[PDB]
């Protein structure tokens, strides 16, 4: 479970 | 608002 | 595993709170609604943009893709920013602003 | 978009592309007026970042984009980072966008509509189709 955002903290995988 | 000029399609639509 | 130059769209039903809550138990909070779980799925990237539903005709603004699976599986619900729950927030802001 | 398809190109006239100065893309948005998008809070978009309207092939150079700048950034103030709960944000243009046959909005609900479950809707964008 994560956010499904590329550059950031709380993006899956960073 | 919420009406294309270019109609979208859609496979099974 | 990388971006497509080209722009995707998907077809995709709408759970329940009830449902969703079987997959995703007490993450789920009253902004949020749930989509999915039939073959498809948002993915890393697509964070930010539209989920449409026809009202009136109109397409219409009922969810913000935010958050899911950490593998973007076909078989789990993707998350979404509920805005009927949040839309007197947004006329509040434009009207000051 | 895991098992999707390509769209018919201009077809989802409200998207938008939000790209550092570089020309990198890190998240999607929503046109709603001239002047105004609708994106999620986790994105973490700053007044140094670019709003790219009326694009399709992010690869090539056969379209009339548009590259708008931001004039200031409204997080909702209830959300939790934690939950990643009430996830919106608000983006005011500095310059509008001229509306037209690829550039338009989106219509908001009001507070008491009503969509069922079980409707079919549907998402865009341009994320991995992969894991």
């Amino acid at each position: 479970a994560c956010a499904w955002c590329l550059r950031g903290t709380i993006c899956c995988s960073g | 608002c919420g009406v294309p000029a270019i109609q979208p399609v859609l496979s099974g639509l | 595993a990388n971006t497509p130059d080209r722009l995707q769209q998907a077809s995709l039903p709408l759970l329940s709170n009830t449902n969703c809550k079987k997959y995703w138990g007490t993450k789920i909070k009253d902004a949020m609604i749930c989509a999915g779980a039939s073959g498809v799925s948002s993915c890393m990237g697509d964070s930010g943009g539209p989920l449409v539903c026809k009202k009136n005709g109109a397409w219409t603004l009922v969810g913000i893709v935010s958050w899911g699976s950490s593998t973007c599986s076909t078989s789990t619900p993707g998350v979404y920013a509920r805005v009927t729950a949040l839309v007197n927030w947004v006329q509040q802001t434009l009207a000051a602003n | 978009i895991v098992n999707g398809e390509e769209a018919v190109p201009g077809s989802w006239p409200w998207q938008v592309s939000l790209q550092d100065k570089t020309g990198f893309h890190f998240c999607g948005g929503s046109l709603i007026n001239e002047n105004w998008v609708v994106t999620a809070a986790h994105c973490g978009v700053t007044t140094s970042d670019v709003v790219v309207a009326g694009e399709f092939d992010q690869g090539s150079s056969s379209e009339k984009i548009q590259k708008l700048k931001i004039a200031k950034v409204f997080k909702n103030s209830k959300y939790n980072s934690l939950t990643i709960n009430n996830d919106i944000t608000l983006l005011k243009l500095s310059t509008a966008a001229s509306f037209s046959q690829t550039v338009s909005a989106v219509c908001l609900p009001s507070a008491s509509d009503d969509f069922a479950a079980g409707t079919t809707c549907v998402t865009t964008g341009w994320g991995l189709t992969r894991y």
